[PDB]
């Protein structure tokens, strides 16, 4: 396994050479995605009851 | 009456039998049931095969064909029908040296009953194989399990016959004429009493009765009392063996008085015969005497009674046993060995007692047991003038002292006997074909034909006898052929036709076991309700009739399946997950053995498979 | 020595990659977050109960219309539901018992189902015939299939216990790129929105990103304790959830390239079965062997809710594309929708 141990190293420099972010950015663009589209969410946007098939829709 | 099993008990059956190997064509085609059932098919379902088979029947029917005359004729018109015509239609698949066997054979007028044997091979090889591999995928081996599942379950009691009149009566018991119900055989029922037994000390006596019977009870033999069956009731013993109700020698030598050498000949045959097959299979009767000898219908004669018969293909045995007027030298002395002799100058003795009324070395009615062994031992015993010299040299060469120098002890066994100068007259095959007219018929309906001369049991005696119920294969399979086979068959046939058309006409056609991975299907009852099972990998499906199954159980909350009893019946016991227990009832003593297997086999495999994935697996709670 | 200048420059290089992140551990999403107003108290509620499998359920999995959902079953049966009536559409009883997986082609038209026949096999709904019918068997992997995932009608990506992901050519049956990189048991896979890319869980507790065309691994995420059961891309294709025995679940950021979150809590000691976020990203769905599933803040790390309505393990759960409602699916043989 010298052919093996090999082939880990030059993986392990493809993981390496990355452009990377700031966490503090990354962070700000999930919670800016998040507000952007809580309005098209109706786990936390309700919906009215006769559009949800799973409370009053009746019909399809 | 015989009622046989669906045609989904194949399922548990083809299991059943392929962890035996009695799946492949030797073990099913020499089988009586499995001959007929593979011979309809290739009969009747394939193309490639009838030629093979009729050609074998053929060779089977010229094999007993009794004249040398019919042979040349028989012989010829096998060869151009299935030889030149087939090889002539391109259409013949035998080698050179089969066909160069009989034309070589033919030419010259040679037609032993053995001629056609390299093509009994032959035509062997060629239906084994794919042929059989069809016959298998046929309806017909579905039939033969139908068939081979009934056998595998029988369970004789008393009410299975119908006994009628008394025709013998022993020291131990006593046997009755009977018929089996559910074919209408005919038999003779044996009953011994265990209470009897035990007062006289004779369980070695009906011990070696049965293993003595199921040792000869194979082959067909005319002239030995051979067994169908054995089985027990609370305090009997009873053997099914074949009927015999025309008394025995001793009670007809009473009434008759002595016979011609003439009519002693004909019982000698039949009894060279009877002896002849038990000294092939390594058995010594011993016990031989003309109340031992029994008589049918027609006259003819049986061996009867192998209590005192042993084997000797492993070790010879030396103890004087039998009667004593009738034993030879090297049996009446203590500590030397003895093989097939004993029986020879036996039977000098009791063919003497039929032309003169007495033992030959019994002189004046002498109850002195000491002088009939030393007048054995030292007489070479004379012969009336009367007696041909045919018979003499017979009767002399029987009864030598040395065994070096008895008849049938030099080494060619009964063939020493038939060659005899007293037998000269004999065809040793209308002999055996019982050709030969008998001597005296019995009165029809006679009182009193074949009799004798003549504290409580615990678990602790019938643990002897736990091992006695035995059915001989091919003697049931043998019974049904020559009954009801056939019309079983064709009822069983009509009725398969019209659920058929019925489960098709409701919609309930689909079989929910294909296309899938199930392992084993067939009815069982729950506690009893009865369902259809279905057994896959990882659980255990059923179904009511006329739906999909609703219900399981899985294999991984199986935790155990042991073998319990329940109202005097055996049963499986699946303990489950959780302590809760599953019970099922099983229709028949295969089918019960092989479920018992085969969920065990699968909750192990399901429970090891199912440890090694993590997805599927306990983890802790 | 070659083999022990190559073990010390694999510590060394590992090196390299925690400094390059803990350089960009400026902030915490906690801190960046702690403004925003919590989700509140979400109690939904069992909506539709759906009875028919006979064993534990292992799988399930939503069609686009949000409406058709198809489920996988110790009991060697596919069931495909419509949520809407509880009618079932079809039942598709299978060539092996062992079926631990199941997907729903974006299109409608196949699903694909497989187990310890190491085998993806591919089912046709709408044949000539009328009838459902294997359409194809995806033979290749030495090792149990755990999930896959249609890209389209004639590409699906599988994972194997063999510890190897494959993107297949339904049509040709064979391996289009092979997907070697775990250590140990691969046992579920998550596509990005634009299916570039992808990303898998396995049992030697990383998950890995993949190139689905250049086929290698281009990012490889660590932290978790123990065998990682499942894994979910964030709606906009730049981070993705875990879910763990270890009794966490973990969201990962691509660019930063590290762990940025930590869902759990000293109540909670079962472990994870699967993932799944609402529409917006901003709900975290968890399944549990305590026979719950949480909802999570995936901002906050707060737990919004339970739904507590299975009697055995919660094995899987899915929020549909329109966000209307989600699913979950137990070892009690029940599935059941909730909002
Ligand atoms: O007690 C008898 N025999 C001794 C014994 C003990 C254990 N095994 N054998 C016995 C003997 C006879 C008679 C006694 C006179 N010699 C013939 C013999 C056999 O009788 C028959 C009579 C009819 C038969 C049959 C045998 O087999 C088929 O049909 C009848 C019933 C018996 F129970
Ligand atoms: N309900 C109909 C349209 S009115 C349908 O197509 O399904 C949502
Ligand atoms: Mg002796």
């Amino acid at each position: 396994s010298i052919a093996q141990a090999r082939k880990l190293v030059e993986q392990l420099k493809m993981e390496a050479n990355i452009d990377r972010i700031k966490v503090s950015k990354a962070a700000a663009d999930l919670m800016a995605y998040c507000e952007a589209h809580a309005k098209e969410d109706p786990l936390l946007t309700p919906v009215p009851a006769s559009e949800n098939p799973f409370r009053e829709k009746k019909f399809f | 009456k015989i009622l046989l099993p669906e045609p989904s008990i194949r399922s548990v059956m083809q299991k059943y039998l392929e962890d035996r190997g009695e799946v492949t064509f030797e073990k099913i085609f020499s089988q009586k049931l499995g001959y007929l059932l593979f011979r309809d098919f290739c009969l009747k379902h394939l193309e490639e095969a009838k030629p093979l088979v009729e050609f074998y029947e053929e060779i089977k029917k010229y094999e007993k064909l009794e004249t040398e005359e019919e042979r040349l004729v028989c012989s010829r018109e096998i060869f151009d029908t299935y030889i030149m015509k087939e090889l002539l239609a391109c259409s013949h698949p035998f080698s050179k040296s089969a066909i160069e066997h009989v034309q070589g054979h033919l030419v010259k007028k040679q037609v032993p009953p053995d001629l056609f044997q390299p093509y009994i091979e032959e035509i062997c090889q060629n239906l084994r194989g794919d042929v059989f591999q069809k016959f298998i995928e046929s309806d017909k081996f579905t039939r033969f399990c139908q068939w081979k599942n009934v056998e595998l379950n029988i369970h004789l009691t008393m009410n299975d016959f119908s006994v009628h009149r008394i025709i013998g009566r022993g020291g131990f018991g006593e046997v009755y004429g009977c018929r089996k119900a559910d074919t209408g055989k005919m038999y003779a029922m044996k009953c011994l009493d265990k209470k009897r037994i035990k007062m006289k000390q004779g369980e070695t006596l009906a011990l070696n009765e049965r293993i003595m019977l199921s040792l000869v009870s194979t082959g067909d033999c005319p002239f030995i009392v051979c067994m169908s069956y054995a089985f027990h009731t609370p305090d009997k013993l009873s053997f099914i063996l074949d009927l015999m109700n025309g008394g025995d020698l001793h009670y007809h030598l009473s009434q008759h008085g002595v016979f011609s050498e003439a009519d002693m000949r004909f019982y000698a045959a039949e009894i060279i015969l009877g002896l002849e097959h038990m000294h092939n299979r390594f058995v010594v009767y011993r016990d031989l005497k003309p109340a031992n000898i029994l008589l049918d219908e027609h006259g003819h004669v049986r061996i009867s009674d192998l209590g005192l018969a042993c084997d000797f293909s492993k070790k010879k045995p030396h103890a004087s046993v039998g009667t004593h007027g009738y034993m030879a030298p090297e049996v009446l002395q203590k500590g030397v060995a003895y093989d097939s002799s004993a029986d020879w100058f036996s039977l000098g003795c009791m063919l003497f007692k039929l032309l003169r009324g007495h033992s030959p070395f019994r002189q004046h009615k002498t109850k002195d047991k000491h002088e009939i062994d030393r007048m054995t031992l030292t007489m070479a015993v004379e012969l009336p003038d009367s007696f041909s010299p045919e018979l003499r040299s017979l009767l002399e060469g029987l009864l030598q002292r040395d065994v070096n120098r008895r008849l049938g002890c030099l080494g060619r066994g009964a063939q020493e006997v038939k060659e005899s100068p007293f037998f000269r007259s004999l065809d040793w095959q209308m002999v055996f074909l019982q050709k030969y007219p008998p001597p005296l018929i019995p009165p029809r309906g006679e009182v009193n034909a074949a009799d004798a001369f003549d504290i409580k049991l615990l678990d602790s005696d019938q643990e002897l006898y736990r091992n006695f119920p035995l059915t001989i294969s091919e003697r049931w399979q043998q019974e049904v052929a020559e009954t009801v086979f056939d019309t079983i068959n064709a009822e069983t046939d009509r009725l398969e036709a019209r659920k058929k058309t019925k489960n098709k006409q409701l919609g309930h056609e689909e079989d929910y076991a294909l296309g899938k991975d199930c392992i084993m299907h067939g009815y069982m009852s729950k506690m009893w309700q009865r369902r259809y099972f279905y057994l896959f990998p990882n659980r255990l499906e059923w179904r009511g009739e006329g739906e999909a199954p609703q219900s399981l159980l899985t294999m991984e909350e199986i935790q155990s399946v042991e073998e319990t009893q329940i109202k005097e019946r055996k049963c499986l016991l699946l303990k489950i997950r959780g302590g809760k227990q599953f019970v099922l009832q099983c229709d028949s003593d295969p089918e019960l053995v092989q479920w018992k297997k085969e969920l065990r086999d699968a909750y192990r495999e399901a429970q090891q498979l199912v440890q090694r994935v993590p997805k599927m697996k306990n983890k802790p709670r | 020595s070659e083999l022990d200048q190559l073990r010390q420059e694999a510590e060394q290089l590992k090196n390299q990659i925690r400094d390059a992140r803990k350089a960009c551990a400026d902030a915490t999403l906690s801190q960046i977050t702690n403004n925003i107003d919590p989700v509140g108290r979400i109690q939904m509620r069992t909506r539709r109960t759906l009875r028919g499998h006979l064993a534990k359920i292992y799988a399930m999995h939503w069609g686009t219309d949000s409406r058709l959902l198809v489920s996988a079953s110790q009991d060697g049966k596919l069931i495909i539901w419509d949520s809407y009536t509880t009618n079932k559409v079809h039942a598709i009883p299978l060539r092996s018992s062992w079926v631990m997986t199941c997907a729903y082609a974006p299109s409608g038209n196949y699903v694909a189902c497989g187990g310890l026949d190491n085998i993806c096999s591919i089912y046709n709904l709408k044949t000539r015939e009328g009838n459902v019918r294997v359409s194809r068997e995806l033979a290749g992997h030495t090792g149990y299939l755990s999930c896959c995932r249609f890209l389209d009608d004639n590409q699906i990506v599988t994972s194997s216990g063999d510890t190897t992901c494959a993107l297949w050519d339904i049509e040709t049956g064979q391996q289009t790129t092979t997907f070697t990189g775990h250590t140990g048991d691969v046992m579920s896979l998550s596509l990005a929105p634009d299916t570039r890319l992808f990303v898998s869980g396995a049992c030697d507790a990383s998950a890995k990103l993949w190139d689905v065309r250049e086929g290698m691994c281009r990012q490889t995420f660590t932290g978790h304790e123990s065998d990682i059961n499942a894994i979910c891309f964030f709606p906009n294709g730049n981070a993705f959830a875990t879910g763990s025995d270890d009794a966490t679940c973990r969201l990962f950021d691509l660019r930063a390239d590290q762990e940025l979150m930590t869902y759990s809590h000293d109540n909670i000691i079962c472990g994870i079965t699967s993932v799944s976020f609402s529409k917006s990203g901003r709900l975290l769905l968890a399944g549990y062997d305590d026979f719950n599933c949480n909802v999570w803040d995936a901002l906050k790390a707060d737990r919004a809710g339970v739904l507590a309505g299975h009697d055995n393990r919660v094995s899987c759960l899915g929020v549909t594309d329109d966000g209307m409602a989600v699913a979950t699916g137990s070892w009690d043989s029940f599935l059941k929708i909730w909002n």
